């Protein structure tokens, strides 16, 4: 996170830390005691699928406490239409081998119904993005969980307000921009997979996933998040599905 | 469908209406309005008119700067409107001289303090209530040669040659303003 | 207006334009000067746009040069106060006043709903948790 602040321990309870071979890989979002939503590109270069770990209730990577809970990632479901290295359909549904315990420091973010998210949450101006990613473009990552409040933009405005970069990725209907173009605040690489949570009348919902963007807090550019609303049905169906033999699973989309 | 265009703000005394084009054909509209850091609020749902009254929304804080956008239906196509800061841009309505009494060699001209659309405590605030010190009234009068007077209230105390008759006219004015700084001249009244 | 021989009498704003309708010429004979006559004529001849009684649902009309302004009652809005604020109970309008989910309904009214882990209160729009740790809630702040 660039230009944000430390999320007081416990105020970002659905934040997931994803590790591979015990190393920091990406962020995630708990949506129930067994499933975690992250970004598909976080797995482009994974080789040891049996070595994926999700940590809940994390906060300070330099100090352990009893609020942390680790769970092997038993399954990574990525859309069949996703292409490693490219931007579209940047989402992944992860099944934990064993449910985590809901506590004051570990709580799931609500997955909203499709239309609610489209007709209401999508117009709530501000939302929170968080993670242990870089604090500066190309800089080092954060020891303490960071959070940032960013404003949402409809794609027409995003395109019009973003300086055309030679053959840049299209902002599809499965994406949406959020952030600032003055180069002061935005999420970053290490935050990938992290939540873009929207607050509406007492309850927080999952509206986006940190996905990509031109650098991090680059002038004339906004951050791009996966538009979760386009995947509500896809996610719900998979969560009611039976586990598969191997770790990686590619499910058709729609 | 076709995106709306020529979005214009029609506002007088804070009665603010957004208008646009074209005359809908197989397409309806929905407007959204907001302050830069506020959420978007929808208005005039699936209307077939090419206008939308936003008075109730903008009078909540006339010093804020609002942006509105018109959605088009057969993310949907839309068009943003110019930013609009009520306090700085709403046209001043045509004034009305309330009266004028003579007192020897002087005449007190009163300008009716017209009301605005700004609701406050179940009432309509006057032009004075809203602009306070930013509003002055100018007087264009003659011995029925031109003459003028200015006042930071709603009244003019001027000198007049005993016997001769006079005609008056006034304009609401917000000096600090750059655009729409004056209203149209009020109707003429003669003593 | 002009009646037989009245024109022999000097001009009179009261007698001619106040107590009667006066043409531009008669107004011009009273004020004389060009500008003074015009400044008077724009308002005098503008007509009263409020004559049509355009402001609906109990509104109040305020006349202006070639136009008007409607002051509506609290429960109304629109250029002519034609819009009923109470007739907008649809989902797209502020989520239909629902705390969480909203479902439109042709004819009947919209119905509100809640996310798993919550239940709709008797008020018909609010949701309350049915578990210790419902989604979207931050425990150390509740
Ligand atoms: C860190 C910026 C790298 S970059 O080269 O400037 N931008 C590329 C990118 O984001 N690539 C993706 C991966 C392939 S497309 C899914 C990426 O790095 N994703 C991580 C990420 C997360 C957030 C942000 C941001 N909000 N600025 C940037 C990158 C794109 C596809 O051009
Ligand atoms: C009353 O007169 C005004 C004049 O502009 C007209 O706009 C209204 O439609 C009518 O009712
Ligand atoms: C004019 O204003 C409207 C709002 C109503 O209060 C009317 O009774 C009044 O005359
Ligand atoms: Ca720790
Ligand atoms: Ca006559
Ligand atoms: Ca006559
Ligand atoms: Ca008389
Ligand atoms: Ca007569
Ligand atoms: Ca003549
Ligand atoms: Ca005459
Ligand atoms: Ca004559
Ligand atoms: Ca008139």
């Amino acid at each position: 996170i660039v230009g944000g602040k430390v999320c007081p321990k416990g105020e970002c309870p659905w934040q997931v830390l994803l590790l591979v071979n015990g190393a920091q890989l990406c962020g995630g979002t708990l949506i129930n005691t067994i499933w975690v939503v992250s970004a598909a590109h976080c797995f482009d270069k994974i080789k040891n699928w049996r070595n994926l770990i999700a940590v809940l209730g994390e906060h300070d990577l330099s100090e352990h406490d009893g609020d942390e809970q680790s769970r092997r990632v038993a399954q990574v479901i990525i859309p069949s239409t996703y292409v490693p290295g490219t931007t579209n359909h940047d989402i992944a549904l992860l099944r934990l081998h064993q449910p985590v315990v809901l506590t004051d420091h570990v709580v799931p973010l609500c997955l909203p119904e499709r239309t609610f998210s489209e007709r209401t949450l999508a117009f709530v101006r501000f939302s929170l993005v968080s993670g242990w990613g870089q604090l500066l473009d190309r800089g080092a990552t954060a020891l303490e969980l960071m959070v940032l409040n960013v404003p949402r933009l409809m794609t027409q405005d995003c395109l019009q307000q973003s300086r055309k970069v030679g053959d840049s990725p299209n902002i599809t209907e499965y994406m949406f921009c959020a952030g600032y173009s003055d180069g002061s605040k935005d999420s970053c690489k290490g935050d990938s997979g992290g939540p873009h949570a929207t607050h509406y009348r007492g309850t927080w919902y999952l509206t986006g996933i940190v996905s990509w963007g031109q650098g991090c807090a680059t002038v004339g550019h906004f951050g791009v998040y996966t538009r979760v609303s386009q995947y509500i049905e896809w996610l719900q169906k998979l969560m009611r599905s039976e586990p598969r033999p191997g770790v990686l699973l590619r499910a058709p989309f729609p | 469908t076709v995106a709306a265009y020529n979005l214009t703000w029609k506002s007088t005394n804070f009665k603010t209406i957004l208008e646009w084009e074209p005359k809908p054909v197989n397409q309806v509209y929905t407007v959204q309005i907001s302050t830069k850091s506020g959420d978007w609020k929808s208005k005039c749902f699936y209307t077939t008119d090419t206008e939308c009254d936003l008075t109730d929304e903008i009078v909540k804080d006339v010093k804020q700067t609002y942006l509105a956008r018109v959605f088009s239906y057969p993310e949907p196509l839309y068009e943003n409107s110019p930013e609009f800061t009520p306090y700085l841009e709403t046209n001043l309505g045509q004034p009305t001289i309330q009266s004028f009494e003579q007192v020897g060699t002087k005449v007190n001209v009163t300008v009716e303090d017209e009301r605005t659309l700004v609701r406050r405590n179940n009432t309509f605030l006057s032009l004075r209530d809203v602009f306070g010190k930013d509003l002055i009234y100018t007087l264009y009068y003659w011995k029925s040669g031109k003459k003028t007077a200015k006042t930071n209230t709603n009244e003019f105390l001027i000198d007049v040659d005993k016997g001769e008759n006079y005609c008056f006219s006034v304009q609401a004015v917000i000096p600090s303003r750059t655009v729409n700084r004056k209203s149209t001249d009020s109707p003429v009244e003669c003593m | 207006a002009n009646a037989f021989l009245e024109e022999l009498r000097p001009g009179s704003l009261e007698r001619e334009c106040k107590e009667e309708q006066c043409s531009f010429e008669e107004a011009r004979e009273i004020f004389k000067d060009a500008e003074r006559t015009k400044l008077f004529w724009i308002s005098y001849s503008d007509g009263d746009q409020c004559a049509s009684s355009p402001c609906q649902n109990g509104g109040s009309c305020k006349d202006q040069l070639q136009s008007y302004i409607c002051f509506c009652l609290p429960a109304f809005e629109g250029r002519n106060c034609e819009t009923h604020k109470d007739d907008q109970l649809i989902c797209v309008n502020e989520n239909g006043g629902c705390e969480q989910y909203c479902s439109d309904h042709t004819g009947t009214k919209r119905s509100c709903r809640c996310h798993e882990g919550y239940s709709l209160l008797a008020d018909g729009v609010s949701c309350t948790p049915t578990v210790e740790y419902p989604c979207g809630k931050i425990p150390i702040l509740e």
